[PDB]
C-alpha cells in the first residue's frame, strides 16, 4: 500500500489499514472464533467473517494486540532496511508510517508502494521483538553514529 | 485453473473436523468412494467389510458417514438419492410457509409416481391450489446435488481444419485458413476440394462416400486419405464430423444412403412414430424396406436401436 | 441407467450434464452496467433482447431522415401554396383541405399540365427517394460482419464507477509538486481569516 504519515504512532507501531487486517489475520479470527465459544463450523465461522459482525473487530482487536508485522520495500540497501512494528487499526486505503525515520528507508512519500510480510510460527514473535523492532537499533551498523535524526 | 479437486478438496475438509483415530480412518475409508455425482457410496457392506472386523460396528460408521454428509456441498454420499434430498431440505432454511412438513411428505416416500404426473397423489397428500403447485416448484428449485467442483474455465475449440465455399449453385473446396509446405498443403487441399466436389452435403444428410471412390479419383492411398481425416476435424460453414463423411459402405443393395443415412434417418424415422407406444422394430423394418434400401430387419432392429436410441426398451 | 432417466422427468432434465462456464464478473468490480450489444453471426436466429436495439436504431434512422423531407416537403407544400394563390384562391378552405386539395381541379390548362406533372412528379421521386434510402440503411441495420470459423456470438456488456478521492490521493500540480493526502480534515478545526471563510 501507500505510505501516509502522521504526527502520532510512537516508534514503534504503524498505521494499518483496517481491510487490510482482517483478511492477513483471518486465520487468527477463524481460531479466536471457534475458541472463545460462537461458532459452529469452520464454513459458518467464514459466514460471519463476510457478514463482518461488529463483534468481529473486537475479535480482532484482541488479535493484533502484542504482535507485530515486518515491513519490506523492494529495494533493500542493508539491514535496517526492514523493520518490525506494531499495527494499529487506522481507516483509509493507505498505510502509516512513524515520521522520525525517512533515512533508513530512503525514499521519501511521492506515493511509493511498500511492502508488509507477517511472520507467524512461535518464536517468530520473539525473534522479531528482538533483533528487529526499530526501538533495538538507534545506531548504523556500519557507522555508530546516531540514525533517526529529527529534521 | 490449476487447482485441487475431488477428494483432495473433500479430504483436505475431512481433517480441518478433528478426528481422533477411528473416525479418520472409516472417514478416509468414506472419501474414496465419492464420484462425479457425489451421492453414490456404493454398498455400505464393502466399506464395513473392508475394515476387516476388529470391532468398529456398523451404528458406528453410520453416524460418520453422517458427519460426511454434512459437508460444504449440501447433500453427499449418503444412499438413494433420497437421503442427501433431507438434508437439502433440513439445512435450507428451517423457517419455511409449511414447505418443510410436505417436503417430509414428499421425500419420504411416494416421490417415484409424484414425479412424471401428481393426478390422483393430489388427493393422497390433501394439498389444493397453489399450495401444492408452490411445494412441487420448491422440489423442482433444489437440485445431481454435488458437482460443484470441476471449475472448467475453458473449451478446447477445434480450430477447424480446411474450409470450402459454395459458388453458382455448386459447393468447391478452398483449403482457407491461417515450397515444401505450401505444396504439402496444397496436396491435402486438393484432394480435399474434389472429395468436397464429389461429396456435397447438398440437401438431407450427405451423398454416400466410399473410400474407394476418393482413393481411385488421385490415386492416393486410402490409408493415407482416411489416416489424416481421422485426427483432423475438417470445418465446413456449418457442423464440426469429417471422418463421417469418410467411411461408409456399399448398402448392398442396387436401389440404394450408406450407415450414415441409415442411422441417420433410421433414427430420424423412428423420431416420428409410436403414437401411444407402438415400439415396432419390425414395422420400422418394413417402413425401412418400402423405400428400397434392402433391409433384413435383423441389422435394422440391432443398428437402429442403438446410439441413444430408446428402442427396443421404449415397450 | 433408470435413475438418470428419473431425474431427467423430475426437473425436466434440468439441461443434465451440460456445464455451469458464465461470463461471472471477477470480484473487485462494482457498477451499473452502461449498454448491452450481443453482435450474432448471420442465420444464428437470434431473437431474445437483441432486437430491441435494431428497432431502436431503426427508430433513430427513420427520425434522422424524416425532418431532411419533412422540411423539403413543407417547400414543396410551399411552392404549391404560392402557385395556387395566382388564381382560383379560395383561402381557408384550401387550408381547411390539405394533401393538394385534390390537386385542386387543372385550374388553368398551363397551371394543369405544368403544376400537376411537377408537384406529382417531383412528390413522386421524393417519396420513393425516401423509400429507397430508408430500405438501403434498413439492410445497412440488419446484417453481419467477418468472424472466427469457431465463434457463434459474442456479448459485450459495458460497466462505469463513480470513484471519489480517498487519503490515497497522489494529486499533481502543473509547477511539477507531487503529494499525497495526510488525512480527511474537518472544516470547523482548519484555519479561517478574519471573515470566517475556511481553508
Amino acid at each position: 500500500s501507500v505510505i501516509t504519515v502522521g504526527p502520532y504512532l510512537r516508534l514503534h507501531q504503524c498505521g494499518l489499514p483496517k481491510k487490510m487486517a482482517l483478511e492477513l489475520f483471518k486465520p487468527f479470527i477463524y481460531g479466536k472464533l471457534e475458541l472463545r465459544g460462537l461458532a459452529t463450523t469452520i464454513k459458518a465461522a467464514k459466514k460471519m467473517v463476510e457478514r463482518e459482525e461488529a463483534v468481529v473487530w473486537d475479535i480482532l482487536d484482541e488479535v493484533i494486540r502484542e504482535h507485530p508485522v515486518l515491513l519490506n520495500r523492494a529495494p533493500t540497501l542493508h539491514r535496517l532496511g526492514i523493520q518490525a512494528f506494531e499495527p494499529v487499526l487506522i481507516e483509509g486505503k493507505a498505510i502509516q508510517l512513524h515520521p522520525l525515520v525517512c533515512a533508513a528507508y530512503n525514499a521519501d512519500f511521492d506515493g511509493d508502494q511498500m511492502a508488509v510480510h507477517v511472520p507467524l510460527t512461535l518464536e517468530a514473535q520473539l525473534e522479531a521483538r528482538a533483533l528487529m523492532m526499530s526501538t533495538n537499533n538507534i545506531l548504523s551498523p556500519a557507522n555508530g553514529e546516531p540514525i533517526i535524526v529529527p529534521s | 485453473e490449476t487447482t485441487q479437486t475431488l477428494q483432495d478438496y473433500l479430504m483436505w475438509q475431512v481433517e480441518l473436523t478433528p478426528f481422533t483415530d477411528t473416525d479418520r480412518a472409516i472417514a478416509t475409508s468414506i472419501v474414496d468412494a465419492v464420484d462425479d455425482t457425489g451421492y453414490l457410496t456404493i454398498q455400505i457392506e464393502d466399506i464395513v467389510d473392508s475394515i476387516g472386523d476388529d470391532e468398529i460396528g456398523l451404528e458406528e460408521v453410520e453416524a460418520v458417514l453422517k458427519r460426511i454428509q454434512r459437508f460444504d456441498p449440501v447433500g453427499v454420499a449418503a444412499k438413494d438419492l433420497r437421503d442427501c434430498l433431507l438434508i437439502q431440505l433440513s439445512q435450507f432454511a428451517k423457517e419455511t410457509p409449511w414447505l418443510e412438513e410436505a417436503r417430509l411428505i414428499i421425500s419420504d416416500h411416494l416421490d417415484l409416481l409424484a414425479n412424471h404426473d401428481f393426478r390422483t397423489l393430489m388427493r393422497v397428500t390433501r394439498l389444493k391450489e397453489e399450495v401444492l403447485k408452490e411445494a412441487v416448484n420448491l422440489i423442482q428449485s433444489l437440485d445431481x446435488x454435488x458437482x460443484x467442483x470441476x471449475x472448467x474455465x475453458x473449451x478446447x475449440x477445434x480450430x477447424x481444419x480446411x474450409x470450402x465455399x459454395x459458388x453458382x449453385x455448386x459447393x468447391x473446396x478452398x483449403x482457407x485458413x491461417x515450397s515444401a509446405n505450401d505444396t504439402l498443403l496444397r496436396v491435402s487441399r486438393c484432394i480435399v476440394e474434389q472429395q468436397q466436389a464429389f461429396f456435397e452435403q447438398g440437401e438431407e444428410y450427405m451423398k454416400p462416400m466410399v473410400l474407394a471412390d476418393i482413393a481411385q479419383a488421385v490415386e492416393m492411398h486410402e490409408s493415407t486419405i482416411s489416416r489424416v481425416t481421422t485426427q483432423k476435424y475438417l470445418h465446413s460453414p456449418r457442423g464440426i464430423x469429417x471422418x463421417x463423411x469418410x467411411x461408409x459402405x456399399x448398402x448392398x443393395x442396387x436401389x440404394x444412403a450408406s450407415s450414415t443415412a441409415i442411422r441417420a434417418l433410421v433414427k430420424k424415422l423412428i423420431a416420428a412414430e409410436n403414437p401411444a407406444k407402438p415400439l415396432s422394430d419390425s414395422k420400422l423394418t418394413s417402413m425401412l424396406s418400402e423405400q428400397g434400401i434392402m433391409v433384413a430387419r435383423r441389422t435394422v432392429a440391432k443398428y437402429r436401436e442403438s446410439l441413444s436410441i430408446p428402442p427396443s426398451n421404449q415397450r | 441407467t433408470p435413475e438418470e432417466k428419473l431425474l431427467r422427468a423430475i426437473f425436466g432434465e434440468k439441461a443434465s450434464d451440460v456445464k455451469d462456464s458464465s461470463l461471472r464478473v471477477p470480484n473487485g468490480v462494482s457498477g451499473t452496467v452502461i449498454d448491452v450489444q450481443v453482435f450474432t453471426r448471420d442465420g444464428v436466429e437470434k431473437d431474445k433482447r437483441a432486437l430491441e436495439i435494431e428497432e431502436m436504431q431503426l427508430k433513430q434512422a427513420k427520425k434522422d431522415l424524416s425532418e431532411e423531407l419533412q422540411i423539403l416537403e413543407a417547400g414543396l407544400f410551399s411552392r404549391i401554396r404560392a402557385v395556387l394563390v395566382a388564381g382560383g384562391v379560395e383561402a381557408e378552405k384550401l387550408d381547411k383541405l390539405p394533401r393538394d386539395r385534390w390537386l385542386e381541379l387543372g385550374l388553368t390548362d398551363e397551371e394543369k399540365q405544368n403544376q400537376l406533372e411537377q408537384l406529382a412528379e417531383q412528390y413522386d421521386e421524393l417519396k420513393h427517394e425516401f423509400e429507397k434510402k430508408l430500405e438501403a440503411k434498413r439492410r445497412k441495420i440488419t446484417q453481419g460482419d467477418d468472424l472466427a470459423p469457431g465463434v457463434l456470438k459474442i456479448v459485450k456488456v459495458y460497466l462505469a464507477v463513480k470513484r471519489r478521492i480517498q487519503p490515497g490521493d497522489k494529486m499533481a500540480g502543473r509547477h511539477g509538486n507531487k503529494g499525497v493526502i495526510s488525512k480527511i480534515n474537518p472544516i470547523e478545526d482548519m484555519p479561517y481569516d478574519e471573515n470566517g471563510t475556511p481553508v
